[PDB]
């Protein structure tokens, strides 16, 4: 809900610089230089942690799709 | 189905035709030619036009 | 990747034409031409279920129930 309301705001008005001792010491850098460390971590772990599959579209869209050949 | 069968019986002697190598060609041997949709329809079009004319 | 979409595309061009022609010639005699058409794709694509279904319908109307 709130992340969607965040995307209602202006794209120019959405900027985050992470607070970090590299950010304080290296005071001047583009903000994109510190995005990697733990929140693309979150965007990777969140869809992969639960991981159900193993219904049809996984026993059907993998088995039957690979079964048909020439 | 109730009629007299032809040679299907033990005729005294034993006799075999097992012969794995030429049995491969002995079972091809009945299958019709294998037409391939476009091949089937060009066969049909060529027969139905040339023989009709 | 270009070989993949080309091989996939030529699959439904042939097979939707099979699903169109096979009920057609099965209705009006032509059992010899029908089993000649089915026997190539039953061996070329030897895992597709719908080809075995139409092959079963052909041999059922030939009264070859076995």
């Amino acid at each position: 809900r709130n992340s969607f309301i965040r995307s209602l705001r202006s794209p120019a008005r959405r900027r985050y610089r992470p607070e970090d001792s590299f950010s304080q010491t290296l005071w001047c850098l583009p903000d994109a230089f510190f995005y990697d460390t733990f929140h693309t971590h979150g965007r990777i772990i969140q869809p992969d942690a639960l991981h159900d599959a193993l219904l049809a579209h996984h026993k059907r869209r993998i088995e039957a799709a690979a079964m048909t050949r020439r | 189905r109730y009629a007299y069968p032809e040679g299907q019986f033990s005729p005294g002697y034993y006799v075999k035709a097992a012969d794995i190598d030429e049995k491969r060609q002995a079972i091809l041997q009945a299958r019709p030619p294998r037409m391939s949709v476009f091949e089937f329809q060009e066969k049909m079009r060529q027969l139905k036009l040339a023989k009709a004319r | 990747e270009a070989v993949d979409e080309s091989n996939r595309q030529q699959d439904e061009r042939e097979l939707d034409l099979v699903r169109s022609t096979i009920p057609k010639l099965l209705s009006r005699q032509q059992f010899s031409d029908a089993e000649s058409l089915l026997e190539y794709y039953l061996d070329a694509f030897p895992s597709r279920a719908e080809l075995y279904i139409l092959a079963a319908d052909l041999n059922l109307e030939q009264k070859k129930f076995s």
